[PDB]
């Protein structure tokens, strides 16, 4: 499928001298669940070692930006009610209460990390109230928050989604390779590095949103813009910048003014205040969502967030300096296969399905090719009898060709059957085409 | 001074200088230790002033942990003429002054040292014995290297030195190598594993795990304490060590009553009467574990040294040649057009004499542009430049044509 | 983007001696250099 003449080396009798091929190549990439096929030609009936690279999926990352982190709070209240003249309890003090001066009457609390307020209310004052003196007392009350679940939610934003491709490298003797890389980015894999271009479009826009992770539990999308400062009523009221900060109730933890709602009744103080939950927000929103055709979900491995659109990418992947070759393969190996069937469809993105079976005495591939060269068929071939599978691609409704298969040996025949089915476009030009396409919505 | 409850024996002197037995025999509050007081001095011994609670290279050695080397120390006065200073000389160190000995740790994983000639000290960068006159020197020796040491049990026969780029690293020789050879003076943490040897490393990713062993545990006592030891007045209030072996397991005997803190009553028993000591849970101790190969595992000893080590920048930075002609230009009347082999040509340039001419398609094998100026009249060499999709492909080429016929170009 | 490139009808491309990069767009330029002091004779051109 692909020569390295000008870096072939000699790859004596038994032994390998490679001299570690230098020279790049330059072959585009297959799309989604296609392979890229390498040609590494020796003497006949020996060598022919074909480096292959799975194209796995195709998948719009999220590029995450600011952050933070919030959960579930309820505050806690001392008080301590003294006559007027009594301590600090004159009037001038009273109304100038600093809120985060503490009172020498809650000093047990000492110094605490814990999110905190103070404020000093005027009551009444007079023999009814309980005070000799007919100045108004002084109500001095200390507030701390405190977390409710012991779990946490960290909100952030995607700034701007960049095209990822995950390849699976199968190597010469041995496929135990998979890498996963984006746009103008090398992977130093082993015998050199892996390059990708994908030239057609690095990014996909922007958003307006924000995403909910629960750790070991999920994500979430949730309407609101993400904003950096806290307001009342929404997301985000209270949010810190670590979860054992909001586990812990931390003052590092920054919140909108006038959250908590005092209730300095005769009989006794209510400190109460209504929150958003975020758990709840999180539950309502799980990430199958589909917002104006955009259907976001969680990436595989759960370890982000997707974005299924409408869109197509042409990526031209390089590899450079690839050696991997050793000795024992001098060896020949004979095979047996057998044609299976034939689906799919021609002229398609999704491509046509071949399998075969494959009856051999060990370890091998397969080199099936066409009388004129263009199409190229490559299948494992194992002890005993295995029933292997690949994607090629056509541009005819009936497929009825002969392929010169050999597994390192004698030339062979094998004459492949089938039809191929009609993808309806309800809207045709010219054709189809047979780049990489990203995963689409069907409202798209 | 909390520092200065050493875990285990807490010794801190070697054999032969053993003029000091009264304040480096079991470290204590109260004296003071040549060799064990410049370790916290601020801003040196950076490494172990962190780890201070773990043992010390002579604490270590006099547990048993680290063995001695073979010739423990070959002294300066009777074995100048032996190759003893072959692993001091690599390392970059820097003595104070009226110092007559120094240990380090050698290749092998054993404590060696260095002494002086009676009457000498060594020099700034303990290479050296100096003498001078009337010059008290001190009793200890001065620790060289910035290290921490640890009771394991885990095994390193297989652990070695695994440094990229590194022909020799200190007196190891890592492997052979010719040509160019970088040689400097560098920083290189190192640890040191049960039946090993030096096991030098690119990267210290270690961490700490905490227990309830007794080496954890820090337990004084006062002095003039009532029903204590030493119960006689005193005009000064100091602390005393206490040995935590004497009070007693959780559900177990023992023969002192002992109190303490949280971790001390979960891990002991503390008791409801008068007590003999007070037994609080050290700053940091523990069990320190090192990331070599990504694996963790339990070093005996941690530290870092300055050592000279050969490091090889490149063997070649990039090879740049190509003189490729895998392609097939000839002119036409149509146009001049080359056919490449294999690698495709998006655009490409023709200068001949001066003028050239541009042409631009989508990659394709061959390309065809139009004449420069009268060069398809006139024949000759023309010179092309194209932009070819691979690489190690020459972009130069030059094209010999004959004079050509218009006729035939605008025949209609 | 190795230089033999067009764009928008540029055609940027390396300078002879690969000293820097050129731009080869339509146009034309009118040259008068002048010459001064120009003294160059010696005395064994008088043979014919
Ligand atoms: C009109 O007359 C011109 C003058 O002779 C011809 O143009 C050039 O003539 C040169 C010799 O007179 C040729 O030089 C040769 O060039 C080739 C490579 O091009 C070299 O290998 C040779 O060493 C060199 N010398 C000799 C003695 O061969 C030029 O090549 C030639 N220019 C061309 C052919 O473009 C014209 O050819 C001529 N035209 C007609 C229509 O008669
Ligand atoms: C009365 O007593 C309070 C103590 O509760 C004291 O703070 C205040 O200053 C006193 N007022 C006087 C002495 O006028
Ligand atoms: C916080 O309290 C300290 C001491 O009580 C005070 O100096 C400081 O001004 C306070 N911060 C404010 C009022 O923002």
């Amino acid at each position: 499928c692909s020569e390295l003449i000008q870096a072939s080396s000699r790859i004596t009798e038994g032994v390998n001298t490679k001299c570690r091929l230098s020279g790049t190549a330059l072959i585009r990439a297959g799309s989604v669940g296609a392979e890229a096929c390498l040609m590494l030609k020796g003497v006949k009936e020996d060598q022919t070692k074909f480096l292959k690279i799975k194209t796995v999926s195709s998948e719009l990352s999220c590029r995450e930006g600011q952050s933070y982190w919030t959960g579930s709070f309820s505050p806690k209240c001392l008080s301590s009610r003294r006559c007027h003249l009594v301590g600090e309890c004159h009037v001038n003090r009273c109304l100038s209460w600093r809120d985060n001066e503490t009172s020498a009457e809650f000093s047990f609390v000492g110094e605490s990390t814990t999110m905190r307020e103070n404020k000093c209310f005027e009551q009444c004052g007079g023999w009814g109230c309980g005070c000799f003196n007919v100045n108004p007392s002084c109500l001095f009350v200390h507030t701390y928050l405190q977390s409710v679940r012991k779990e946490a939610l960290r909100v952030f934003n995607c700034i701007d989604w960049v095209h990822k491709l995950t390849l699976e490298i199968t190597d010469f003797d041995g496929s135990v390779s998979t890498i996963d890389l984006g746009a103008s980015s090398s992977r130093f894999t082993n015998w050199g590095s892996v390059s990708l271009s994908l030239d057609a479009e690095g990014i996909s826009g922007s958003n307006s949103f924000s995403f909910i992770e629960s750790p070991g539990k999920g994500y979430a999308i949730v309407d609101e813009p993400f904003s950096e400062i806290p307001r009342q009523g929404f997301l985000g009221e209270i949010r810190c910048n670590s979860e054992s900060s909001v586990l812990s109730a931390h003052e590092s933890c920054l919140r909108a003014p006038n959250l908590i709602s005092y209730k300095p009744m005769i009989d006794q103080l209510e400190c109460t205040t209504n929150l958003i939950d975020p758990f709840v927000v999180f539950e309502r929103g799980s990430l199958p969502q589909t917002r104006n055709d955009k259907t976001f979900a969680a990436s595989k491995g759960n370890r982000g967030v997707q974005a299924f659109s409408k869109g197509s990418v042409q990526a031209d992947l390089t590899l450079m300096f690839d050696n991997f070759e050793v000795d024992f393969v001098g060896a020949a190996v004979s095979c047996d296969a057998a044609f299976l069937n034939l689906t799919g469809c021609y002229s398609c993105n999704a491509g046509a399905r071949v399998c075969l079976s494959i009856t051999s005495t060990g370890t091998g591939s397969l080199s099936a090719h066409n009388k004129d060269g263009s199409l190229h068929i490559v299948l494992p071939s194992e002890n005993g009898t295995k029933d292997q599978c690949q994607i090629l691609h056509f541009t005819v409704p009936e497929v009825e060709e002969e392929f010169m298969y050999s597994c390192d040996g004698d030339e062979r025949p094998l004459l492949v059957k089938g039809t191929l089915i009609a993808i309806d476009p309800f809207d045709d030009r010219r054709e189809a085409g047979g780049e990489s396409t990203v995963v689409n919505p069907k409202s798209g | 001074p909390h520092l200065r409850n050493r875990p285990g024996k807490g010794h801190n002197y070697i054999d032969g200088m053993t003029q000091e037995d009264a304040t480096c025999k079991p470290v204590t509050y109260a004296g003071a230790c040549s060799s064990f007081d410049v370790l916290l001095e601020k801003g040196k011994f950076p490494l172990f002033q962190s780890y201070a609670h773990h043992r010390t290279l002579l604490e270590a050695v006099h547990d048993t942990i680290i063995a001695k080397a073979d010739p423990p120390s070959c002294d300066l006065q009777s074995a100048h003429g032996n190759p003893c200073m072959k692993e001091k000389l690599v390392m970059k160190t820097h003595c104070p002054n009226d110092y007559q000995s120094a240990h380090y740790l050698n290749n092998d994983g054993k404590m060696a040292s260095v002494k002086c000639p009676p009457k000498y000290e060594l020099t700034e960068d303990c290479n050296f014995c100096r003498q001078m006159t009337g010059a008290s020197l001190k009793k200890g020796s001065y620790p060289l290297q910035d290290l921490f040491c640890q009771s394991s049990e885990d095994d390193g026969s297989k652990l070695k030195t695994k440094m990229k780029g590194v022909c020799e690293v200190g007196v190891q020789a890592l492997k052979k190598c010719d040509g160019q050879l970088s040689t400097a003076h560098e920083v290189v943490p190192f640890a040191v594993f049960k039946n090993s040897k030096k096991v030098y490393l690119d990267k210290l990713d270690l961490k700490t795990e905490e227990n309830l062993l007794p080496d954890s545990f820090v337990c004084f006592e006062h002095k003039g304490q009532y029903k204590g030891t030493m119960d006689s007045g005193q005009t000064k209030r100091e602390l005393k060590s206490f040995d935590i072996s004497q009070c007693p397991k959780i559900g177990g005997h023992g023969s002192k009553k002992c109190t303490g803190d949280a971790a001390f009553c979960s891990a002991y028993e503390c008791t409801a009467q008068y007590a003999n000591a007070y037994c609080s849970h050290a700053n940091g101790s523990g069990i320190v574990q090192i990331q070599v190969s990504g694996v963790w595992k339990k070093p005996l000893c941690v530290g870092y040294e300055r050592v000279v080590v050969k490091r090889e920048l490149s063997a070649k930075p990039i090879q740049r040649v190509e003189p490729c002609t895998t392609c097939i230009t000839k002119c036409e009347p149509h146009g001049l057009v080359v056919r490449s082999t294999g690698f495709k040509i998006s655009s490409a340039v023709a200068c001949a004499s001066g003028v050239c001419v541009t042409g631009s398609q989508s990659p394709s094998t061959e390309i065809t542009l139009k004449y420069p100026g009268i060069s398809q009249s006139s024949g000759g060499d023309i010179g092309v430049h194209m932009a070819h999709d691979d690489q190690s492909v020459s972009s130069k080429i030059v094209a010999h044509c004959p004079p050509q016929d218009p006729c035939l170009v605008h025949g209609c």
